């Protein structure tokens, strides 16, 4: 929960899983496994991140 | 020896008149493994060339 990503000083973030296949063609063997790419943070309601316990606004740029 | 006469009647009624069209089927002769390569065989399953 966000409230213990604060109080263990971790990130609150969602896990990506993808699909992937791996054909050997020395075997023709096609093996499918849900892979774990890594995490996403998540942003509160209140348009905030926590990274490592910090709350975190990314603000917007003009260009 | 593959035959060049791979039989797709089963395809279509072959009618009597054909109209000139733009799209063309095409029937492609393919050898699945490598000249020299080894084709290995699992147990109970047969072994495409």
């Amino acid at each position: 929960k966000e409230r213990d990503a604060v109080y263990e000083s971790l990130t609150y973030s969602s896990e990506l899983y993808v699909s992937a296949g791996l054909i050997w063609k020395t075997n023709r063997n096609m093996q499918e496994q849900r892979i774990f790419i890594g995490n996403i943070p998540l942003m509160n309601s209140l348009g905030t991140f926590i990274v490592n316990g910090i709350y975190r606004v990314v603000i917007n740029q003009i260009l | 020896e593959i035959a060049d006469s791979i039989n797709l009647a089963t395809l279509f009624p072959k009618d009597l008149f054909r109209e000139k069209d733009n799209i063309q089927l095409r029937v492609f002769n393919y050898i699945l493994y490598g000249n020299g390569k080894p084709t290995r065989g699992i147990s109970d399953t047969s072994i495409q060339l």
